[PDB]
RNA sequence: UGCUGAAAGCAUCUAAGCACGAAACUUGCCCCGAGAUGAGUUCUCCCUGACCCUUUAAGGGUCCUGAAGGAACGUUGAAGA
RNA sequence: CGAUGUCGGCUCAUCACAUCCUGGGGCUGAAGUAGGUCCCAAGGGUAUGGCUGUUCGCCAUUUAAAGUGGUACGCGAGCUG
RNA sequence: GUGAAGAGGGAAACAACCCAGACCGCCAGCUAAGGUCCCAAAGUCAUGGUUAAGUGGGAAACGAUGUGGGAAGGCCCAGAC
């Protein structure tokens, strides 16, 4: 997964969460748009 | 006329049981560490001992806050070779938890020699019942 | 020296 | 389980029909007698205390004696425990034979180092030798720099160093049990065990793989 | 809230049985099965259980939500049973099931064997097929869990262990 | 990486709750180790005489006694400066 | 500045992790073999030679790998010079 | 302005910062800065709020349904999200 300061919503399926401490983006379409360190 | 001075010779002292359970470990060691210096009588004496004996019960039951029992720390070095160990809380109160609150308030008794005679006046007990009958230790709440 | 050394 | 106590004579060869050739010590294992028992009630754990030798009379203190009084008598050599694990044992010098390693097919050992007193690096740590050569100035077997600089400014604490090597317990695992022999006390493990030719000897069924 | 708010029905031939913090409840098959809870307070009378804020908990509501929830799918678990169902995809793919251990063949170089946990059972329609029911949601949700991790699907030819409402992936491979 | 799951009728590994998870961590293996002054435990052995003084107390001393054991000495060791 | 021996080698090291190998992962323009990249990981391991004072670098040939750094560019009351 | 040529209290330790200008004695009292749970003198003080991060007790562009407060607006039982 893509790890990054700023994470952000790449398609309109890219989701965002709050794990842990760590803000993350899931997308349920795209493997590639998978974000932490957020 | 020389205000007073106590004297080792003649102290008080008396003996004390305290519940650790649901106190939270430090505002507890707070007062043990006040009682086991004597700061709260004729204390009235830095270079004396003129604290109480004191035991605490179920130190594997106390308390902390805050994330505290799965993050606090406790260091020690082994002076050797880069021997720096670590344990965190929880892993403390699973190996000899009596650790914590004797840590907690040796902390909190005075820097030197005195100091650590102080500590040896508190008892401190994993369990519920201590085997200080003959000390006829008198309850204490706080 | 020297200031054998050298130098 | 629990093992035994004996006494290195040392090293021979067995032929095999096949034609191969095992190197083993030769471990006299004498019964050891149960001298004591220990359990969780008279404090701590399970163990058994035996002996096993044979020693002169005017040599057995008081003491000693008086402990050996209690059970079957005949002091030993020594003493030694073995830790228990829900086998039992009753202490009338119960005696333990050879005989308990006819199935086992592991053993332990652990003897006493030969004692080598001094050694210096080298010999001790496998230190490298300086230059023998070369322009070298009274630093052949020398150990060479041992610290850093002013930052450390000290020698940190196990730092290799020249002393005392060997004359220390030292056990060394696994270990072929070739051959156990009763009325005869022997015990064939396969090859070299630590302390030198008479020394005595703890053996037990190892507890690795 | 909305969840939390919402009742609950007890279905005719449940037992339910709260006791402080810890709510039980048999009916048809199922172990009965035993939650516990914090900031909640839960409501028994009725043919209906209801869930809501405790006093002095901000953490309330959100935690009556969830109990609600849970407690629920005891009542749907216990009465009408859960469901589960998984297929193998791929040459060489059997399954077993000897008594409560399904028996995998995934092209592993050993058998695999997962033992089934406690109030779960399995059966096999075909050797490519494996559907087990229970009563305890969190586990049967767990077991078919474990049993897809033997071999998680691939996305070239979908093969190894399946759910059934699944999606998968599958993207073209591209030589070389 | 998951299961279950609300806050947010949905979705969600998480906020409650549960499962996986690495030569790192705590152990397991080997060695040291009660100066661990927080100086621990267990077994065994040894000593069962008289008498005086003062400011009379963990007081000082006289005669008898000299244990278990230890040490010394000697012959010494695959132990050792 | 009434003196803080300065390059490389040798001997001995010791920490950090921005990880060379080994371990665990996500993504892959991941079929497989095998790569790439990011995350986690510092337990252990981490080349002999030719040339040159070299460090380095080039080259030969290995290896699972031949890691980057701090330590008075570690190491003259240890050696080499 | 201070140190230099100024001690004293505070700032953990810290000429140069903060408070303050030591003629001598005092086992009196009131304050300054700075503080008042223990080391450690003095509030485990009162009332009303915020933070869940050990934030407090190191750092930016930038990222984000963390969370408190305010003004205004859109859609809603002719059924809104
Ligand atoms: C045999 C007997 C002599 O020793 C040698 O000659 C060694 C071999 C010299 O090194 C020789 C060899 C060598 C390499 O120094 C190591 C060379 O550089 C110097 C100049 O002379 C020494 C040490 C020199 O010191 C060095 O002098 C340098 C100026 C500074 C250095 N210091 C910073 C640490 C200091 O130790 C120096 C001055 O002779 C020391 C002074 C006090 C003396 O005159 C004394 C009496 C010496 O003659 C002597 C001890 O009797």
């Amino acid at each position: 997964m893509k790890v990054r300061a700023s994470v952000k919503k790449l398609c309109r399926n890219c989701k965002i969460v709050k794990r842990d401490g760590v803000i993350r983006v899931i997308c349920s379409a795209e493997p590639k748009h998978k974000q932490r360190q957020g | 006329m020389k205000t007073f001075t106590a004297k080792p010779e003649t102290v008080k002292r008396d003996w004390y049981v305290v519940d650790a359970t649901g106190k939270t470990l430090g505002r507890l060691a707070t007062e043990l560490a006040r009682r086991l210096r004597g700061k709260h009588k004729a204390e009235y004496t830095p270079h004396v001992d003129t604290g109480d004996y004191i035991i605490v019960l179920n130190a594997d039951k106390v308390a902390v806050t805050g994330n505290k029992r799965t993050d606090k720390v406790y260091y020690h070095h082994t002076g050797h070779i880069g021997g720096i160990k670590q344990a965190t809380f929880e892993e403390m109160i699973a190996r000899r938890p009596e650790r914590v609150i004797e840590i907690a308030v040796k902390g909190m008794l005075p820097k030197g020699p005195l100091g650590r005679a102080m500590f040896r006046k508190l008892k401190v007990y994993a369990g519920n019942e201590h085997n200080h009958a003959a000390q006829q230790p008198q309850v204490l709440d706080i | 020296i020297f200031s054998i050394f050298v130098i | 389980m629990i093992g035994l106590v004996g006494k290195k004579v040392g090293m021979t060869r067995i032929f095999t029909e096949d034609g191969v050739s095992i190197p083993v010590t030769v471990i006299e294992v004498e019964a050891n007698r149960v001298t004591q028992v220990k359990d969780l009630a008279n404090d701590g754990y399970r163990a058994i205390q035996v002996t096993t030798g044979a020693k002169k009379a005017n040599r057995v203190t008081k003491p000693e004696a008086g402990h050996f009084a209690k059970a079957g008598v005949e002091a030993g050599r020594g003493l030694w425990e073995f830790r228990l694990a829900e086998g039992e044992e009753f202490t009338v010098g119960q005696s333990i034979s050879v005989e308990l390693f006819a199935d086992v097919k592991k053993v332990d050992v652990t003897g006493t180092s030969k004692g080598k007193g001094f050694a210096g690096t080298v010999k001790r740590w496998n230190f490298r030798t300086q230059d023998a050569t070369h322009g070298n100035s009274l630093s052949h077997r020398v150990p060479g720099s041992i610290g850093q600089n002013q930052t450390p400014g000290k020698v940190f604490k196990g730092k290799k160093m020249a002393g005392q090597m060997g004359n220390e317990r030292v056990t060394v695992q696994s270990l072929d049990v070739v051959r156990v022999d009763a009325e005869r006390n022997l015990l064939l493990v396969k090859g070299a065990v630590p302390g030198a030719t008479g020394s005595d000897l703890i053996v037990k069924p190892a507890v690795k793989a | 809230s909305r969840v939390a708010k919402a009742p609950v029905v007890v279905p005719a031939g449940v037992d339910v049985k709260i006791n402080g913090q810890v709510i039980t409840i048999k009916g048809k098959n199922g172990e009965l099965t035993r939650t516990l809870n914090d900031a909640v307070e839960v409501k028994h009378a009725d043919n209906t259980l209801t869930f809501g804020p405790r006093d002095g908990y901000a953490d309330g509501w959100a935690q009556a939500g969830t109990a609600r929830a849970l407690l629920n799918s005891m009542v749907i678990g216990v009465t009408e049973g859960f469901t589960k169902k998984l297929q193998l995809v791929g040459v060489g793919y059997r399954a077993a099931v000897k008594g409560n251990v399904i028996n995998l063949s995934l092209g592993f170089s050993h058998p695999v064997d997962h033992q089934l946990p406690a109030g779960i059972t399995a059966e096999c329609p075909t050797q490519t097929e494996i559907v087990l029911k229970g009563a305890d949601k969190q586990v049967i949700g767990q077991v078919a869990a474990d049993l897809r991790a033997y071999r998680r699907p691939e996305p070239y030819k979908g093969k190894g262990v399946r759910y059934a409402d699944e999606v998968v992936r599958t993207k073209e491979a591209k030589k070389k």
